[PDB]
């Protein structure tokens, strides 16, 4: 019916979710005008005639008979329950003659991997607030519902105007997964080393996947293979096989944040991450409460300040 | 630039019908060629004017195949935007859907017969020289056993579809992102997929029926051939498995050798 421990302000901006959220009934795709493209892997910032309003909207190929879509946004619906200020809050799902249409949050600032592009390479001080959120968001996946993110990129941390920190493109439908398996690899992975491996993938997963992308952050670069010896030398300021790649981040050390250039602080809790141990690893309590998550969240940061001063709006 | 006449079977009004093919390479139609034949449809890609030994040499040698293993090649034609390529409508079910379907007997005899005539075609298409790469177990049916789809290798960064990732042997799963044809395909690369379609034929299910993409890749690629010995398992059989699969595409046997095992029982 609620939920535990609750910021006084985003108490409000969660709130105001809802009673937006209740002017929405059904979902029909002509109240939906297209209007700008966004991403993919495709998303749009459409919007809803109707409650006249602007929703994110993401939406792939999808050839399943009129029996399988209907199981599949019945699974899909337990996203309704899934609203956190670390989650990109959702509204509906629907087909459209021959796919499915997700309607959710749209976060203006985009995933930290645009901005990320946008910025060349991002300060440890934000970092830190984005370490927090995404170890709240997960925290409460699993704590709330069970479910673990499954799939944690750079490319799926939204983030808004309002400085506003949250998750998104977390596995929450079962057998879509089924038809959603057989797809797109790409030349930079994610997959904890566990897993390549074989053994289950824990919450501690989506662990490695944080860390890793915390550390493509930083550094501006997906750190594997680790910079060369003239490659980090200038970096500093203000072509592989896909066997390869995966085969180095199972045998060969993990990625380190170059020292003196961040605090010892935050590259143990990268290092906390990066651990190629599943048990051996941190779960999210000793992140939670290690001494560089303790510092950033006392510390002051101007973090929609600086950002809209990166990518402007 | 190919024209129907140029092919044996007698050609003069073909007509398409309603489309059944998804599939990777071009659309397929249940057309008719006369008779009952399904057309696929691969619209070229632009420019290229430089793949003469691709075809010019290649599809046109598929006529002068006839084997009663094989899918007949009714014949194909490249015009200047589009192409097209006929072919025997199979009436029958894929070995990948009764594999699965809805529980059927196939003992392990009648799994032995199936795996010799997928052989017996290969063996004739490896005599005329010509690879099948593609070797699926969704590209076989059942009328007898006919081997089809083979020779089909002529979209921003590597897109692996469904089982196909367990059918590539170690030497290819080592793949660029970019890079899909001209990889260490090998008439080795083709007696390794069938392999996995064994494993199939006897597991009901193919290997790494679980795994992602990147673990397929990861651990097909260090040769982490899956378990064999299952209650119910059987040897004879388990050793035949490794043989197809073999890690250094040397040691594995040639068609005209597996045949030969597949009849010992
Ligand atoms: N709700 C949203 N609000 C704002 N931007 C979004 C939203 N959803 C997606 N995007 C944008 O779309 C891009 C990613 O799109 P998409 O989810 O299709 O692919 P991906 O997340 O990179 O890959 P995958 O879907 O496999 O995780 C991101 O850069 C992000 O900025
Ligand atoms: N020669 C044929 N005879 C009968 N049916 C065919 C033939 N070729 C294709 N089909 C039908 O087309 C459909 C798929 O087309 P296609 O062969 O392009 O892909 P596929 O065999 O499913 O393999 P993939 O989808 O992995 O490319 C199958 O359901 C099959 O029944
Ligand atoms: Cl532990
Ligand atoms: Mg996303
Ligand atoms: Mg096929």
């Amino acid at each position: 019916l609620l939920e535990l421990e609750l910021d006084e302000q985003q108490r409000k901006r969660l709130e105001a979710f809802l009673t937006q959220k209740q002017k929405v009934g059904e979902l029909k795709d002509d109240d939906f005008e297209k209007i700008s493209e966004l991403g993919a892997g495709v998303v749009f910032k459409v919007s809803h005639k109707p409650s006249g309003l602007v929703m994110a909207r993401k939406l792939i190929h999808l050839e399943i008979k009129p029996a399988i879509r209907n199981q599949i946004i019945r699974e899909l619906q337990v996203l309704h329950e899934c609203n956190s200020p670390y989650i990109v809050g959702f509204y509906g799902a629907f087909y459209s003659d021959g796919e499915i249409s997700i309607c959710m949050e749209h976060m203006d600032g985009g995933s930290l991997d645009q901005v990320l592009k946008k910025a060349g390479r991002i300060p440890e001080q934000i970092l830190g607030k984005v370490s927090i959120a995404v170890i709240k968001g997960l925290t409460y996946l699993r704590e709330k519902h069970k479910i673990m993110h499954r799939d944690v990129k750079p490319s799926n941390i939204l983030v808004n105007s309002r400085g506003e920190i949250k998750l998104c493109d977390f596995g929450v439908s079962g057998q879509l997964i089924d038809s959603m398996a057989n797809s797109f690899v790409g030349t930079r992975s994610y997959m904890s080393p566990e897993r390549l491996q074989g053994t289950h993938y824990s919450v501690q997963s989506d662990i490695w996947s944080m860390g890793l992308s915390l550390v493509e952050m930083a550094v501006g670069r997906y750190p594997i293979p680790p910079p060369d010896a003239k490659e980090l030398e200038l970096m500093f300021g203000c072509p592989m096989a896909i066997f390869e790649l995966l085969d180095y981040i199972v045998n060969e050390p993990p990625p380190k944040l170059p020292s003196a250039v961040f605090s010892l602080e935050f590259q143990d809790f990268v290092n906390k991450c990066l651990i190629k141990n599943p048990a051996e690893r941190a779960d999210l309590k000793q992140l939670m409460v290690h001494a560089f998550i303790k510092r950033s969240d006392a510390e002051e940061v101007d973090f929609a300040g600086w950002l809209c001063s990166t990518i402007g709006l | 630039s190919i024209f129907l006449q140029e092919w044996d079977i007698p050609f003069e009004q073909l007509e398409i019908g309603e489309l059944i093919g998804k599939g990777r390479f071009g659309q397929v139609y249940h057309g008719r060629w006369h008779g009952e034949v399904a057309i696929r449809l691969i619209d070229i890609e632009r420019d290229n004017e430089d793949q003469l030994k691709a075809f010019k040499r290649e599809v046109m040698a598929y006529r002068q195949t006839r084997h009663e293993n094989v899918v007949l090649f009714m014949g194909a034609c490249m015009s200047p935007p589009h192409l097209a390529i006929i072919t025997s409508l199979c009436k029958g079910r894929t070995l990948y859907s009764v594999v699965r379907d809805a529980k059927i007997v196939l003992d392990v005899n009648k799994t032995r017969q199936i795996a010799q005539e997928i052989v017996k075609g290969m063996g004739y298409l490896h005599a005329k020289g010509i690879l099948h790469k593609d070797l699926k177990s969704k590209n076989v049916f059942y009328d007898k056993v006919v081997i089809t789809d083979f020779g089909l290798f002529s979209e921003d960064k590597l897109r692996i579809q469904n089982g196909w990732l367990c059918h590539l042997a170690p030497e290819i799963i080592r793949q660029l992102s970019p890079d899909e044809d001209k990889l260490p395909f090998s008439k080795h690369s083709d007696v390794f997929a069938l392999g996995t379609i064994w494993y199939e034929l006897h597991a009901r299910e193919w290997p790494f029926k679980t795994q992602p993409a990147e673990a397929i890749i990861w651990q097909m690629g260090t040769g982490m051939k899956p378990n064999l010995s299952q209650i119910g398992m059987g040897k004879e059989i388990s050793d035949i498995l490794l043989f197809c699969w073999a890690f250094e595409q040397e040691e594995r046997p040639t068609f005209t050798k597996l045949m030969d095992m597949l009849e010992k029982l």
